[PDB]
């Protein structure tokens, strides 16, 4: 150690609900920037986040079409809902049901909001229908994922299943997707000069900045444990 | 005999017929993986005699008689994906209009 | 592993002599091998205590 | 007369980039997609922009 001057995360200011600015105490150089980069990699890599897994919409059953009153295509509605963000409870694989009718603007409020699911942008656009007779009603299963996956990736898992009506899509499952690791020499006066690090996280809101940071650091430490062997 | 699309492909896998609509063609919007068969036309095939061996074959399995050559439409190799829609044109004098 | 993947199991290290060696690791995750290697290099270089 | 009926079936396929693609630019410049690494590998900007 030899006066290691072990740092500590401090002045963690949540810049937004899906973003935060967290600092830490000073530490010796040559690793602090490296520590930040490794943390950004691990959190970006092992990013377990709640996303949309499977969908089922009454009017749109199979692939790509247009129905009276409808506005955005099946994949276009897929993106539009993907335009909203999902945070799940400890159990993932939750199922949301977006059902609505009328002539009003599309908002994220008119979906099946349960205890296992959190919705942030209650002002997310879902292509408001233009017909009063039009009545949107789609039930979608939302799961927590850790990484991106092809849409064709799940082809064999459900051969008989996922028939026309049942919908499956590709995903990224990166909870953060925006985090920069800046190392600055500061916060060391009594002992040898050390670098004060500030972390500006920006996530999708599925995970807290501090919890995700701790998880990434634990993963990094666990990996470094194998380096002993 | 004309090749009529009725999904009545002789010696056809059940899943193959499970996709084709009753019109020989399939439902709409349905996705095809690999060389999936969509519209099963039944091209007529030649006939034969009593053929007591084939008489016994008909008495056992039957329903084939080697009379309908399979003119079924199966997906091309390296071709698999969503069928956006389809178009069917029938000559004057033929109006099955199943779909 | 929440994308925890795993840790390189095989850690065979081949030393040609006492002054020169080479070490190999089993499969580490995509980017994980590279990020960890860069971090370890930066540490072992930027910090290698000893007497001289 | 040959066909008493005709049936055309239409299938639409999506397409994402693949290894070895063909980039194009009105500045004449042409590019062949080489490789995409983890966004970690991309150098970070001053604002951290990879």
């Amino acid at each position: 150690v030899t006066e290691f001057l072990k740092p500590r995360l401090v002045d963690i200011e949540q810049v937004s609900s899906t973003h935060a600015k967290v600092t830490l105490e000073p530490l010796e150089r040559g690793f602090g920037h490296t520590l930040g980069n490794a943390l950004r990699r691990i959190l970006l890599s092992s990013m377990p986040g709640c996303a949309v897994t499977e969908v089922e919409i009454d009017g749109v059953l199979h692939e790509y079409s247009t129905k009276e009153g409808v506005q955005e295509d099946i994949l276009e509605i897929l993106l539009n809902l993907k335009g909203l963000a999902v945070r799940v409870q400890g159990k993932d694989e939750v199922i949301l049901t977006l059902n609505k009718s009328g002539i009003g603007p599309v908002t994220a409020a008119d979906i099946t909001h349960d205890g296992d699911v959190e919705i942030v942008k209650p002002q997310h656009v879902i292509c408001h229908l233009t017909d009063e007779n039009a009545s949107i009603s789609m039930r979608i299963k939302v799961q927590r994922g850790r990484g991106y996956v092809p849409a064709s990736t799940r082809i064999h898992s459900e051969e008989d299943e996922r028939p026309i009506g049942r919908l499956l899509v590709d995903a990224c499952y990166s909870p953060v997707e925006r985090i920069a690791y800046n190392v600055e020499a500061a916060r060391v006066e009594q002992r040898t000069d050390l670098d004060k690090l500030v972390i500006e996280m920006e996530t999708n809101g599925t995970i807290d900045p501090e919890e995700a940071i701790r998880r990434a650091a634990t993963i990094l430490a666990e990996q470094l444990e194998a380096f002993v062997d | 005999g004309p090749e009529e699309i009725t999904a009545d492909i002789p010696n056809v896998g059940e899943a193959a017929l499970s996709k084709l609509d009753e019109s020989g063609i399939v439902y709409i919007g349905a996705e095809v993986t690999g060389g999936d068969i969509l519209v099963g036309k039944v091209t007529p095939k030649g006939e034969t005699q009593l053929t007591p061996e084939e008489k016994l074959l008909r008495a056992i399995f039957g329903e084939k008689a080697s009379d309908v050559k399979d003119s079924s439409l199966r997906v091309p190799n390296g071709v698999s994906g969503t069928v956006i829609d389809v178009q069917v044109f029938t000559r004057d004098g033929v109006e099955k209009d199943k779909r | 592993s929440v994308t925890e993947f795993l840790k390189p199991r095989l850690v065979d290290i081949e030393q040609v002599s006492s002054t020169h060696a080479k070490v190999t690791l089993e499969p580490l995750e995509r980017g994980f091998g590279h990020t960890l290697g860069n971090a370890l290099r930066r540490i072992l270089l930027s910090s290698m205590p000893g007497c001289a | 007369p040959g066909v008493l009926k005709i049936v055309k079936v239409y299938l639409a396929v999506k397409r994402r980039i693949q290894p070895g693609d063909k980039m194009a630019g009105r500045h004449g410049n042409k590019g062949v997609i080489s490789k995409i690494n983890p966004i970690e590998d991309m150098p970070y900007d001053e604002n951290g922009t990879p």
